[PDB]
């Protein structure tokens, strides 16, 4: 499994960011690490896939990257909506396909 | 035995000489189309078998599985009871059906074989 | 535009089996690989199955590897995913997902694209 | 659809038949010389993907990487938007660059698995 | 180096050529013979390696071991040493040999496959 | 009809070999399949080694895996196993079975047909 | 290794049963489950093959079947004579090939 | 007359990288295999790396076979070590060597047979 | 890793053996045993390649052996300048290529 902060917070109107962690055979060694946004009572939706790129639909406030290892997610402009549950998922190989973190909790004060 | 020698022989003991037979496959204007007709034969031949999947081989397996119908035989009474002429007569009707299952089956393990080189 | 619904069973006995299904409308079904993945009432995703869009390669988590077949029609639309044994660690809410694979010749997705409602079996 | 059926399909869709065109590439001096001539073509296709690495295949994956240059175009508006004829004409400059790739490619390929084969 | 133009030079040197030459040996009624009989004798080698083997193979490793008496030389002095017109000429006695072992070998190799096929 | 007789040492100290063999009468030896079966003193049943028909392909278990080599002569209708190192666990009766494989063309055995009178080998 | 019990018993003329267990990917992923009937001081002979036949010149008492991941061997009409340790064996796969579990002593009371 | 000189970096701290490189004399340098060994400051020798005569091949042991990369110029006579990460466990001297490996035409080696000066990494 | 001696010693004009010793599978599947001398502060040198094989220009008083599953280098005439650590190795297989020992610490009296 891939390793995020349980919990991630901060004031409407700053910006907040949601690390995910893994080794080097697999986040490290494949840029797809995508990120769903799951409300509470909702299936998840797509939020970033592929590092870098956003779904169409999805509002530009959501963004992200890769370094070494890691990579994160970065959400400007946070509001009181974003009320979900943040997953990361990656890519791993072709014996296991998809590693998933455990969910970070955003609350907006 | 030589050539067609394993001809009055049965299945299982005539699949042993497919290399002496296959050897014979290629070794006057009339006598020049005769072998260009010659040519053009075995040509088709090894195209059937690369279409289905079967380039440098004499006994290929594959994935098309006996319908019972063409032949409800036991394998002890094909193999170590019967010829291939035999069999030939016997299943005569039922060539063009196989073939072309053959040939489906190969297109779709060529694809398949695609999408598992896609797979970073 | 894209409706992915889940349909299937509920609460069944250790040792029993299910057989859930999702329709799918809104895009051609046969133009994107498919996929399952549930979620444990108190824990995170996790991906279950893998089906191209064709039918004929699976992919499963080794935990689920021997138990679960996964399988799709497309003419009718419709996915199933047939579960066997039915362990007490299977409790989850499972989700019917387009995407997470391509066919060489589309681009790479490796990514999860539309969701489905969710449907909760429980042992 | 039968013989070129596919001629006006797109690229992704033309590949599935494959196999209907290839049997038939195979199916009075000046009509023995014609028949001598189409074998002599065949035959320098099969060689050229011989020696490519190619045998028994309709759809072979390789190692040469596109260069972008020969084409900087979309897979999604290639395969999905484009005939094989406009993709022929597109690159008709560069099918002697990429043959020749491929060629040596499969040569350090080739060497490559003779050395893995050394090793006791 | 071009068509033979490795010729003179050492086997292990002359190894790195083969597609230059390969691709030469496809590239008026006694004309038309001659392409007829260029025709069987290139199929009549593509036979011979299919028997083998050797399919989409330039070169290809086998399973015969050197008997030595065929040629008792070292690997220094026949790779590093000596041109493949000195060697063809040093085992021109041996050839219809070892390619008949070649041709038994295969046969066992492809049986035994079939064997390794059936066990479920 | 069938007779398998098993012949070959006892007692060795470890560290040795020994090779044992079977001699087989009242069927065609080269129509069928052969293996070698242990029972130790107190214990079942175990498979120890399989040889096809025609001598070509052989499979052990994992514990005598680069230990004991099964070979046999179709013209003399004997077959051979030859053991080294001989460990303490190694101490069993050997029997010579008919059956076990098949080759393709023939049907399936995946069973053990004939066995002999066995021999016990000791370390 | 396959389970079964060590002992069985029952008086002449009743019938009994002996189990053999094992998992999914061996005695039930292949219906290839014998039987074999080992008199002390005497090689084991073939008593059942396949899943349901027996070989010729056995006697039709025994007879078996399999349901999931178990199958059975019973005896019908059992004599005073059937004094012997059974054994059940399975083909397991292309890498461990059999599979033999431990003898059940029938006892005829 | 074979001299192998190892030239790179000394000291780095955990989590950085360092290219060595080897510069040969004194024989072809494209018609041998050449290979990288180290040896703790007290510990004996331990084989890291191994690539072909043509820089086509490359074997590395599996306590770095994700972390190091091996790559030979045969024009410029050189070879180059790359090497992620550095744990504390890399500490050693790096010694250049000529053997190792052949290439089917040649005769066997499965030896080491030219041993460069050496260069000490630390981490 | 392949086990040695930890030291090895004798007198001038005295023959030395050090043993090498492994398993089956490595040192007795090939007859690659090649040994080393590390003279303190060089780097080592080759001594002995192939099983009995030395290289040209090593002097004749080195020679060496295998049996079953062991080997030994020789060394006959010993001189007081043979002041080394000496090294076994062998080739293993096609996924681990070479295996070393531990140095034996030779001492001349
Ligand atoms: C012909 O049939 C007899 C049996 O009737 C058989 O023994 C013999 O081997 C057969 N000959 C060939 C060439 O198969
Ligand atoms: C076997 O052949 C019959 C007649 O052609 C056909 O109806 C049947 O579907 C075939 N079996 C299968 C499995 O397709
Ligand atoms: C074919 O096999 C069946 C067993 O399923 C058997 O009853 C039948 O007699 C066999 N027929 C022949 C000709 O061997
Ligand atoms: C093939 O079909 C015809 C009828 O069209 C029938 O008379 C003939 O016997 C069939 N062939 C075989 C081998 O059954
Ligand atoms: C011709 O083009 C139309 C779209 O304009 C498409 O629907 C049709 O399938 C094409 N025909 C073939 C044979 O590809
Ligand atoms: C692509 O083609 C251009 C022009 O022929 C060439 O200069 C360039 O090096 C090629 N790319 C690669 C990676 O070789
Ligand atoms: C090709 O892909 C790029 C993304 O890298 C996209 O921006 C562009 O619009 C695509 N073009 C077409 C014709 O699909
Ligand atoms: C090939 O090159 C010529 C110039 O020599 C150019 O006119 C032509 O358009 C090129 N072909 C393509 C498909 O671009
Ligand atoms: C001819 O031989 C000389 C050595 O005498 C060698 O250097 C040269 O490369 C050879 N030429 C060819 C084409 O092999
Ligand atoms: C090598 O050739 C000789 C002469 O033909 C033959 O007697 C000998 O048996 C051959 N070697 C082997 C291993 O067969
Ligand atoms: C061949 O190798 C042997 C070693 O077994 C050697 O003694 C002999 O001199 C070599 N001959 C040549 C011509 O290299
Ligand atoms: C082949 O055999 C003949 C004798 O029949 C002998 O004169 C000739 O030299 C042999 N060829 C070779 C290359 O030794």
């Amino acid at each position: 499994a891939l390793t995020q902060p349980p919990s991630v917070s901060g004031s409407p109107g700053q910006s907040v960011t949601i690390s995910c962690t893994g080794t080097s055979s697999d986040i490290g060694s494949y840029n797809y690490v995508s990120w769903y946004q799951q409300h509470p009572g909702k299936a998840p939706k797509l939020m970033i896939y592929d590092v870098t790129q956003r779904p169409s639909g999805v509002s530009d406030r959501f963004s992200g990257s890769k370094s070494g290892n890691t990579a994160s997610l970065t959400i400007s402009g946070l509001q009181a909506d974003d009320e979900a549950d943040y997953y990361c998922s990656a890519y791993a190989g072709r014996q296991t396909f998809y590693i998933f973190g455990g969910g970070t909790r955003l609350t907006v004060l | 035995l030589g050539f067609l020698g394993a001809a009055g022989s049965t299945m299982g003991a005539a699949s042993m000489t497919l290399t002496v037979q296959a050897r014979n496959l290629l070794s006057g204007i009339k006598q020049l189309q005769a072998r260009v007709l010659a040519v053009e034969h075995y040509l088709r031949d090894q195209q059937l078998l690369g279409i289905w999947g079967c380039s440098g081989k004499l006994i290929c397996c594959t994935n098309v599985p006996w319908n019972s119908s063409w032949s409800n035989r036991n394998l002890s009474e094909i193999w170590d009871n019967m010829t291939w002429l035999q069999w030939d007569k016997e299943i005569s009707n039922y060539t063009q059906i196989i073939y072309g299952l053959l040939e489906e089956s190969q297109n779709q393990q060529e694809k398949n074989e695609q999408d598992l080189l896609a797979l970073d | 535009e894209v409706q992915l619904v889940e349909t299937g069973g509920g609460l069944v006995q250790p040792g029993g089996s299910l057989k859930l299904s999702c329709r799918a409308s809104g895009y051609t079904f046969s133009s994107f690989a498919m996929s399952w993945v549930r979620q444990a009432p108190g824990k995170g995703l996790e991906w279950v199955s893998l089906i191209n869009d064709r039918g004929g390669l699976t992919f499963y988590v080794d935990s689920v590897k021997g138990r679960f077949t996964i399988s799709r029609d497309n003419s009718k639309n419709t996915l199933s995913l047939q579960m066997h044994s039915l362990r007490d660690g299977d409790t989850a809410v499972y989700y019917c997902a387009t995407g997470g694979m391509s066919s060489a010749l589309q681009s790479s997705k490796y990514y999860f694209d539309f969701w489905g409602q969710g449907a909760l079996v429980t042992v």
